[PDB]
């Protein structure tokens, strides 16, 4: 540097340097697992968005409450329609052998009560056909314990797919590269 | 984007096993005797069987001594050492010229050494922790340090010196190193890409993640002469206090190499070659414009040729019955005293001929990627035969310039005569300077 | 195309020999241009915030570089804080 230059012991902290042209007239602030990185509201929002991603169209678009209740513990009213079920007795008219080969037992009745049971996984949770721990060893038997990242993150461009000349927005904090994308970022993303 | 300067038109002597030459090959035309002798000499050289051979050739300017030297240098390949330097470079300032001649002999002789080395490399995890067993405060001698790399992770602890090397590199947990275990120190690849992007900016390079398994092992083969070892040993390489920085900031000067250092380097190189580390090759020495040397060098070489390690040297004097520079009455052919010529033999490098010179000019046109007409080629060759080939050689390029400015790609008699008018030669200046009132 | 227009009288010197002087002249007569793909970050940096070295994020240093074309903020990687003020300057500097 400029040796023995002008300095009056004004700050000169190597990790503190705050200046501006005074449009706000303020100063600096003072006074590998995702489960230990961020809180739960945003991960819940991401899970809700992913469960919407499960929904394919108008058939499952309003099915989000059922999926949420499953996870947290004429379009969707079950596959029972007479235009589907009661008609199928003639849809196999090519050839079939539909015959009664069965005695009369409670299994035979369960063939029909469970047939159009109007029963879901939610009802399974609300029913005693399976015990309490079965749903736990169905749910918890899948999720991991602590391994959440062992290779780094990518942070791709939100709208385009650029890799260089990247930059974030002032207050939205969303990844982007092209300043052209900023024109719609400050309108629909920020 | 090319530059050819009186050469790059030569690529070899063009011989065979039976000593048969080729009339037009390798940029050489003619000189059957010279090519045969050069082939025999280079065949003797390739065997590494001898040391201190010498030869003098009698060749006038433009006869082809430098061309032969370059061809012979290329015969042995790039790896065989060579150092043909001007005869006026001996008279140095900071070191006595006989010491310089010894230094050049030391440089000329070659060698090939090798070494196998291992190295480890980001950092997976880190667990630091021996006993004083007495009145000492503590004893830290082992720390488990992670080693990510790419193809597998193998963390390992070593001597604590590697740990202080880790602090010396100032590497974080997500920082890649390159630690050659031969010394236990650190060579820094840089930061890592995995624990990177902690900020939008970083002057320090992110550095690509190391590729391959961490326990890297390799072998290196390097051909290094002995004078580099001497100069490396002469000056310090490390240090931390004022002496090291002041010495490195100080400018070293050329000095005199002591013979005890010669004995030491011979001993260590013998020890290393006996282990199979290094293989031996001699050198080749050439000096042009030798007749300007003084009698003291011309008589010291009498005993210097008896050095048992001195490689093959080639001696080149162009003059005739001349006295050695600084001799009152020691007049000899080519300016080399008889007591020195009693240690080597004589070759005769002679000038060229008519078809030979015209083919030389045509080939120079080819290497200069210019088209030459028969009439202009014959005029250039003829006036070279009367006076000098170099005149035509130095007129070729400006004649091509004239042709380009005429928007043509050939030399016509007009271009060569225009260059002749605009550019004279020595002969036309032998009869024009006398009638000059102003000097 | 820089040149070397120097008379041959001053070839003699008390610091460079004749061979060294001639070699220096010859090597100076032939030049090389070098193209380096350097980068930039231009724009009005209206503020330079330097946050503490938090353990989770080693530098939360805000600095709002923005040109006439766009408005943007950036972040310092615990290395460039003194780069701005090697000589004592303020924010808003291109
Ligand atoms: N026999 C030859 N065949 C082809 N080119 C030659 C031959 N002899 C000399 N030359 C060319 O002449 C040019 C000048 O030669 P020069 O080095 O002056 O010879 P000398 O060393 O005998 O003075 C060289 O660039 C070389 O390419
Ligand atoms: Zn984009
Ligand atoms: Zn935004």
């Amino acid at each position: 540097k400029a040796l023995v230059e002008e300095i009056d012991k004004k700050t000169y902290n190597p990790d503190i340097y705050f200046t501006s042209l005074d449009p706000q007239a303020r100063r600096y602030t003072s006074k590998h697992s995702f489960e230990e990185r961020y809180t739960q509201q945003e991960i819940l929002q991401s899970d809700r968005r992913f469960m919407e991603l499960n929904t394919e169209n108008f058939s499952d678009l309003p099915n989000v409450p059922t999926l949420l209740s499953d996870l947290t513990g004429y379009g969707h009213g079950w596959v029972l329609k007479p235009e589907t079920l009661r008609e199928i007795q003639l849809s196999y008219k090519s050839t079939k052998l539909p015959k009664p080969k069965r005695k009369n037992t409670n299994r035979i009745v369960a063939l029909k009560k469970v047939l159009s049971s109007k029963r879901n996984l939610h009802s399974f949770l609300d029913s005693a056909l399976l015990n309490l721990m079965d749903k736990n060893v169905i749910y918890h038997n899948v999720y991991n314990k602590r391994y959440f990242k062992v290779l780094p993150l990518i942070t791709t461009c939100s709208i385009c797919g650029g890799y260089d000349s990247i930059s974030s927005c002032v207050n939205c904090g969303n990844k982007i590269c092209s300043v052209s994308c900023f024109k719609l970022h400050n309108e629909t993303r920020c | 984007v090319t530059r050819t300067a009186a050469h790059t038109h030569i690529k070899g002597l063009g011989l065979d096993e039976s000593g048969v030459a080729k009339r037009v090959e390798g940029g050489f035309v003619g000189q059957i005797e010279a090519r045969e002798a050069c082939g025999v000499i280079v065949d003797l050289i390739k065997a590494k069987k001898m040391s201190g051979r010498a030869i003098l050739l009698a060749g006038g300017p433009s006869t082809g001594k430098t061309a032969l030297a370059l061809a012979i240098s290329q015969e042995l390949g790039p790896k065989v050492p060579f150092c043909p330097l001007v005869g006026s470079e001996l008279y140095s300032v900071e070191v006595k010229k006989t010491e310089t001649l010894m230094e050049n002999f030391r440089r000329a002789i070659g060698l090939r050494i090798k070494e196998t080395k291992e190295v480890y490399e980001e950092v997976t995890e880190l667990t630091p922790e021996e006993n004083p067993l007495g009145g000492y405060g503590k004893t830290i001698s082992h720390v488990i340090v992670g080693l990510k790399s790419a193809k597998g992770t193998k963390t390992l602890r070593l001597d604590p010196t590697i740990y202080e090397s880790i602090q010396r590199e100032k590497v974080s947990i997500g920082d890649v190193i390159y630690i050659e275990a031969n010394t236990g120190a650190v060579k820094r690849v840089g930061r890592s890409d995995a624990y990177a992007t902690e900020f939008d900016l970083e002057t320090e390079e992110y550095v690509p993640l190391p590729k391959g398994e961490v326990h890297k092992k390799k072998e290196i083969v390097q051909d290094v002469t002995l004078h580099d070892l001497d100069v490396a040993n002469a000056r310090p390489q490390g240090g931390q206090d004022v002496i090291s920085m002041m010495g490195q900031l100080l400018k070293p000067k050329k000095t005199e190499i002591t013979e005890k250092l010669r004995q030491e380097v011979n001993k260590v190189v013998a020890k290393y070659i006996d282990q199979g580390v290094a293989e031996l090759i001699p050198g080749v020495l050439f000096i042009d414009e030798v007749n300007m040397l003084d009698i003291e060098i011309f008589t010291y070489l009498n005993k210097a040729l008896e050095s048992n390690i001195a490689p093959v040297v080639v001696l080149a004097s162009n003059r005739g019955m001349t006295t050695v520079r600084g001799t009152e009455d020691v007049i000899s052919p080519h300016g080399v005293p008889p007591d020195l010529i009693d240690r080597l033999l004589i070759v005769r490098t002679l000038p060229y001929d008519k078809d030979e010179i015209r083919t030389i000019i045509e080939r120079r046109a080819t290497v200069e990627r210019l088209q030459v007409e028969s009439s202009a080629l014959d005029l250039l060759a003829t006036m070279g035969t009367e006076t000098s080939l170099r005149y035509a050689l130095q007129l070729l390029a400006p004649c091509g310039i004239l042709a380009q400015t005429s928007n043509r790609k050939e030399i016509v008699v007009n271009d060569v005569n225009e260059a002749k008018l605009l550019f004279l030669d020595a002969k036309r200046s032998t009869k024009i300077l006398e009638t000059s009132a102003n000097y | 195309v820089p040149f070397t227009a120097i008379a041959g009288s001053e070839i003699f010197s008390l610091e460079l020999s004749k061979t060294e002087a001639l070699t220096q002249a010859f090597r100076k007569s032939i030049g090389i241009k070098i193209k380096e793909e350097t980068e930039l970050i231009e724009g009005e940096v209206v503020e330079i915030q330097i946050d503490r070295s938090i353990t989770g994020g080693h530098k939360q240093g805000k600095l709002t570089i923005k040109t006439t074309d766009m408005e943007t903020i950036y972040e310092l990687g615990n290395k460039m804080i003194d780069g701005l003020t090697k000589e004592k300057v303020l924010a808003g500097d291109v």
